[PDB]
């Protein structure tokens, strides 16, 4: 939704642009859109569900 | 200087024009073949015109 995907060679998070700040991929800071076949670049992750525990 | 990948810049441009990100990689090849027909065409038009 903001940022950028990075990633420091085993696992992903996203970032601000500007500022190195990594946190864990979660539904809340990205939003879907579409289906994967489309976009090219795109690399296999999972993406944290915050209430999954719940 | 702070190297990119050139269709995550464009994104970036997209983002700060006031549309998502996704309508251009979901649309990069078309984007492409605009930007290089556009550039294309302002060369011709220069050496035409006097
Ligand atoms: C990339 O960052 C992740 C952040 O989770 C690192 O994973 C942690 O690494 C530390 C040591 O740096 C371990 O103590 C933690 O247990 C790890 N946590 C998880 C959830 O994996 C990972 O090592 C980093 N990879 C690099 C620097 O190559
Ligand atoms: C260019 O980008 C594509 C798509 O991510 C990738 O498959 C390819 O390996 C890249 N070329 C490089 C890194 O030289
Ligand atoms: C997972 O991995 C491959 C290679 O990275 C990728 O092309 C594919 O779309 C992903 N998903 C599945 C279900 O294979």
């Amino acid at each position: 939704r903001e940022g950028v995907f990075v990633s420091n060679g085993t696992h992903w998070f996203v970032t601000q642009r500007n500022f190195y700040e990594p946190q864990i991929i979660t539904t809340d800071n990205t939003f879907v859109s579409g289906n994967c076949d489309v976009v090219i670049g795109i690399v296999n992750n999972t993406v944290y569900d915050p209430l999954q525990p719940e | 200087a702070l190297q990119i990948p050139f269709p995550m810049q464009m994104a970036y441009r997209f983002n700060g024009i006031g549309v998502t990100q996704n309508v251009l990689y979901e649309n990069q090849k078309l984007i492409a073949n605009q930007f290089n027909s556009a550039i294309g065409k302002i060369q011709d038009s220069l050496s035409s015109t006097p």
